């Protein structure tokens, strides 16, 4: 019985990630 | 400091380890498959309204990479060991491979079985091709009995394309930690 949130990037290593932050 | 939490992504190439993380995350999908060495995402999710750092590290599937991919387990809270629902090969090496490899270095360490690639188990195409070779997706049940076998915690199917039990796969990983 656990609420979790969606996670929010915050960093990556990775190019395609990184370029989707904030 | 903010409770952490570091989970390890381990299985063969081309099983979906940086698809995972990459939709899981950002709800992106790469449009180009680029085989991983190492790379690395810091979330924060809130669990029963505290924050929470999640250090997500992606590792190499292949085997020119095992001496150093042990290198990165120290620490780790969990892992995830993927095989895709439409390579039996990869599913056989998680007793083969991933399961002993991870026990020998974290003896104690929890672990969740991931079968991706879901989307793909009921596509005629995908279906066919494997036939052909004499061969057959995994089903639910196998991957449940394999989960069994290995002492995860919990077996989990999901789709990073689609989306399909994605967050449940990471959501399972921080219950086995917190
Ligand atoms: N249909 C489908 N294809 C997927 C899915 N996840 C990944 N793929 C595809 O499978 C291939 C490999 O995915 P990738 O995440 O790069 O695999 P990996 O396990 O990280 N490989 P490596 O160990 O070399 O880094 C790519 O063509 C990718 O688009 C999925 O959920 N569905
Ligand atoms: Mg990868």
């Amino acid at each position: 019985s656990m609420e979790i949130s969606p996670p929010v990037l915050i960093s990556s290593s990775n190019p395609t990630a990184a370029a989707r932050i904030s | 400091r903010m409770q952490a939490i570091k989970c390890v992504v381990v299985g063969d190439g081309a099983v979906g380890k940086t698809c995972l993380l990459i939709s899981y995350t950002t709800n992106a999908f790469p449009g180009e498959y680029i085989p991983t060495v190492f790379d690395n995402y810091s979330a924060n999710v809130m669990v029963d309204g505290k924050p929470v750092n999640l250090g997500l590290w992606d590792t190499a599937g292949q085997e020119d990479y095992d001496r150093l991919r042990p290198l990165s387990y120290p620490q780790t809270d969990v892992f995830l060991i993927c095989f895709s629902l439409v390579s039996p090969a990869s599913f056989e090496n998680v007793r083969a491979k991933w399961y002993p490899e991870v026990r020998h270095h974290c003896p104690n360490t929890p672990i969740i079985l991931v079968g991706t690639k879901l989307d793909l188990r009921d596509d005629k195409d995908t279906i066919e091709k494997l036939k052909e070779k004499k061969l057959t997706p995994i089903t639910y049940p196998q991957g449940l009995a394999m989960a069994k076998e290995i002492g995860a915690v919990k077996y989990l199917e999901c789709s990073a394309l689609t989306q399909r039990g994605l967050k449940t796969v990471f959501d399972e990983a921080i219950r086995a930690v917190l």
